[PDB]
C-alpha cells in the first residue's frame, strides 16, 4: 500500500459518504515488483 | 529516465461526478455574487 493509489480510495471514502451518501473501493491482486510482497504477488487496493 | 511519471498534478477539490473528471480551486462559484454587487455598486454611482 505504499503506493498513492490506495490513499486516493481512503479520501474518496469520507467525501463521497458525506456528499453522496455513498463511496466505494476494492481490493484487486496483480503482479508487481516495484512494491514486492511474498511469492512476488501483490494486493493493491484501488479507487472507485 | 523515469520507469514512472515526472509529473504529479495536484488537485485542490477533485472527484468524479459520472467517470468525467470535474475539479475546482475555491474561485468558481466566487462569480456569480461579485459580479452581481459590482452591478449595483455602478448603478447607483450614475445617480451620485
Amino acid at each position: 500500500m505504499r503506493h498513492n493509489t490506495a490513499k486516493i480510495a481512503v479520501n474518496i471514502a469520507v467525501r463521497e459518504q458525506i456528499e453522496a451518501g455513498v463511496g466505494a473501493w476494492r481490493l484487486v491482486t496483480d503482479y508487481e515488483d516495484q512494491s514486492p510482497t511474498s511469492n512476488n504477488q501483490v494486493i493493491r487496493r484501488e479507487p472507485i | 529516465a523515469g520507469e514512472h511519471i515526472p509529473i504529479v498534478p495536484v488537485f485542490g477539490e477533485w472527484g468524479f461526478v459520472e467517470d468525467k473528471e470535474v475539479y475546482e480551486g475555491v474561485v468558481r462559484l466566487t462569480k456569480d455574487g461579485q459580479r452581481l454587487r459590482n452591478m449595483i455598486m455602478s448603478f447607483n454611482a450614475d445617480i451620485v
